[PDB]
């Protein structure tokens, strides 16, 4: 029910709550980020996203591109209308996201948290809330992007000190927040005309200048060539957060002999042409440091927010503004804000905490089967209070008793896994293998206490074990099992035993 | 006591109000085993064509400029498009048709009244019923 | 008449019911999500079967040295570069 919406000046991501977790709902055409170019049609049929943007490159004056750049101020136009109200333009993409939340299985997404930049105002919050309520979506939290990102990464406590570096893509925002018993923010300030689109335009301009050097073609009126160059530059920029040696080659720009544009754009040149944009960050960070009592080491954690923060220059600047501290990872920077909004929406209306999700993962749970192999019953991260079933059978003809051992350790080889206990069931009448069915269940409660019981479906013989050793393991050693299991990823020897089971039947 | 009984009643009511909600959500997600099961995977089908669309357009403008109207590479392009046709390649934005915003990525507006494509600078491409990339069309 | 024991038993039972149901929900939300990615193998399909023949044709053309020109040398390299990520070699 809860929805996490990150409205933006350039992009917009929506994420609904699937129980206790947020998931970023893909839009109509597969993507997640809906390009927030809320452009009206030739006649009436309002479009949002790429269906609206494609009608904007041709029709410049039939389109509102960015609305988050204006709050309260009437950045309004009219299209067969009469002074259409401003925030309703973003209410249109909000309505699109509410409709598109049904792309994942939903019924009525009527609760959502909308996010706003750190640079805030009573007018800005009121405008976003009015747009939300016009869009038909009840909203109670309008959390700032910094704190929303911090919640997304997980900060709900000592006296935390979270730093935020919102590269944005079109707008910039940096702030330091001290997370204590309440959500706390001190003072925010940053660039408003600066974003990754400036890096894109800078590489576009570099390519244009290089082609003007290599040939006399103006490359300022060949609109098809302009789209080719812009797409190539954006692709190169996104790819530049890898393979520091980069090049692009657009096949057909313009001919009379087909001219072959080709440049080996290097990230060295990227910095050489974007250093002014990068150094525009220094003033906001020094300003937010000096506004209150802050030291370079006073920052506890920093989070990278905003699209296209993967640029090495920005990460270097962040780690040279505080020290060799690494930021938080796990959630994609273009969608951290929506994840945070969804988590906050869940928290507000009572969907997290309680006794739910306090259980996280009982590491490993399984029973060893014949042949040095273990049959998994409860998956590695499966929430602790589970229930399972399995119909096993005696491995030998006329077997009087069957012994089943419970083991933990995701490794397929139970010899290296830790022994927990053994329970043997007797009273089995002598019968050939295949017909008997032995039911095995893993019963586990909130505290982590395990129950493994085996019952004979054929007759009724039942034996029980109470190993209870799943809990109490040291948390430091738990992370070592992750590496132990992941190192031996290519472990398919169990298929040999599975084939060897061919003797039966 | 009375206060303890009231607190216990409140806890019972809260747990009851949560149990049916989580059960209903679990059923709703169980419904997804056949609804979006192929959609998320077929996003990979969309990707394995979204990557090749650039090469397809490059070949298209190679044929348009006559540098590759014939030749072995023209045959290579023919084989590629013929093979991909089985997957559902239905090129849109054909010359002389109506301008569809949901299907066409119009860039240049040479003439400011039914909108129509002046020229397909880049032919739009499709994979079954999934609109992949809007056709680059010069609306006139 | 107080039924305090009955209410405590109901508390101890409904809590376990909530826990079991949420665990089933999470287990199946991981299960079906695992099929969401197991079906990527089916999504692979014969796309490579249709790309590898094209790659082989352009490579056989390249063996004669034709792919040494100017603008003619762009398409094959672009196709190979895009294919290598989402396709196997000849």
């Amino acid at each position: 029910r809860a929805v996490g919406i990150d409205l933006g000046t350039t992009n917009s991501v929506v994420s609904v709550l699937e129980g206790g977790d947020p998931v970023v709902v893909a839009n109509s055409e597969g993507s997640r980020t809906t390009p927030s170019i809320v452009a009206f049609a030739r006649n009436g049929e309002v479009l949002v996203g790429q269906p609206a943007k494609n009608q904007a490159v041709t029709n410049v004056d039939r389109t509102v591109r960015s609305v988050k750049r204006h709050m309260g101020s009437d950045w309004s136009i009219e299209i067969d209308g009469k002074k259409y109200t401003a925030p309703e333009i973003s209410a249109r993409i909000l309505m699109k996201l509410k409709r598109d939340a049904e792309a994942y299985l939903g019924e009525d997404i009527t609760d959502a948290v909308i996010t706003t930049p750190a640079y805030f105002n009573d007018a800005q919050r009121q405008a976003t809330k009015d747009a939300g309520q016009i869009a038909g979506l009840n909203v109670l939290r309008i959390v700032n992007e910094p704190t929303a990102a911090a919640l997304a990464y997980g900060l709900d406590k000592k006296e935390q000190r979270i730093l935020v570096f919102d590269l944005g893509g079109g707008t910039f925002d940096v702030s330091l927040l001290e997370i204590g018993g309440v959500v706390e923010v001190r003072a925010t300030s940053g660039d408003n005309h600066l974003g990754g689109d400036d890096w894109d335009q800078r590489v576009v301009d570099w390519l244009v200048d290089k082609f003007k050097g290599t040939s006399g073609i103006d490359l300022t009126k060949d609109k098809m060539a302009m789209q080719r160059l812009r797409e190539a530059a954006e692709k190169a920029k996104i790819e530049l957060s890898s393979s520091q040696s980069t090049s692009i080659n657009l096949p057909y720009i313009t001919v009379d002999n087909p001219l072959f544009l080709d440049e080996q754009l290097t990230r060295a040149e990227f910095q050489r042409i974007t250093q002014d944009l990068l150094d525009r960050t220094r003033k906001p960070f020094q300003s937010v440091i000096a506004d209150t009592g802050i030291s370079v080491s006073e920052i506890d954690h920093v989070v990278l927010v905003g699209g296209s923060t993967r640029m090495p220059a920005v990460t270097d600047l962040v780690k040279e503004l505080t020290g060799g501290k690494e930021p938080n990872k796990g959630v994609n920077p273009d969608e951290v804000v929506a994840v945070g909004a969804a988590l906050q929406a869940g928290v507000l209306k009572g969907e997290v905490k309680d006794v739910l999700l306090l259980d996280v993962t009982p590491l490993s749970l399984g029973i060893e089967t014949k042949g040095g192999v273990m049959t998994r019953l409860i998956e590695r991260n499966t929430t602790i209070p589970t229930k399972r079933s399995e119909t096993f059978t005696t491995a030998d003809d006329n077997q009087p008793s069957v012994q089943i051992q419970v083991y933990q350790g995701e490794r397929e080889i139970a010899a290296h896994n830790k022994l927990l206990g053994s329970f043997e069931l007797t009273g089995i009448p002598p019968a050939p293998r295949g017909i008997p069915q032995i039911e095995v269940t893993f019963d586990i409660d909130a505290n982590g206490i395990v129950h493994v019981t085996a019952k004979d479906k054929g007759t009724g013989k039942e034996n029980t074990i109470r190993i209870q050793e799943g809990s109490g393991l040291s948390k430091e050693d738990i992370d070592r099992m992750i590496k132990d299991a992941e190192a031996h990823a290519e472990e398919d020897r169990k298929r040999r035993e599975e084939a060897d089971v061919r003797n039966q039947a | 006591a009375a206060a303890d009984a009231a607190h216990t009643e409140d806890k019972v009511a809260e747990l009851t109000a949560d149990l049916q909600r989580v059960q209903a959500d679990f059923a709703n997600y169980r419904k997804r085993a056949l609804r979006d099961q192929q959609a998320a995977a077929d996003r990979a089908k969309a990707s394995v064509v979204s990557q090749l669309l650039g090469v397809l357009d490059d070949l298209e403008r190679a044929r348009k400029h006559g540098d590759l109207e014939s030749g072995p590479l023209k045959s290579v392009a023919d084989k590629l498009d013929s093979a991909l046709t089985g997957l559902g390649l239905v090129a849109f934005g054909a010359e002389g048709e109506d301008f569809d915003p949901v299907l066409h990525e119009a860039v240049q507006h040479e003439g400011d009244s039914k909108p129509v494509i002046g020229t397909v600078m880049r032919q739009g491409y499709q994979l079954g019923e999934q609109v992949l990339r809007h056709a680059l069309v010069g609306v006139v």
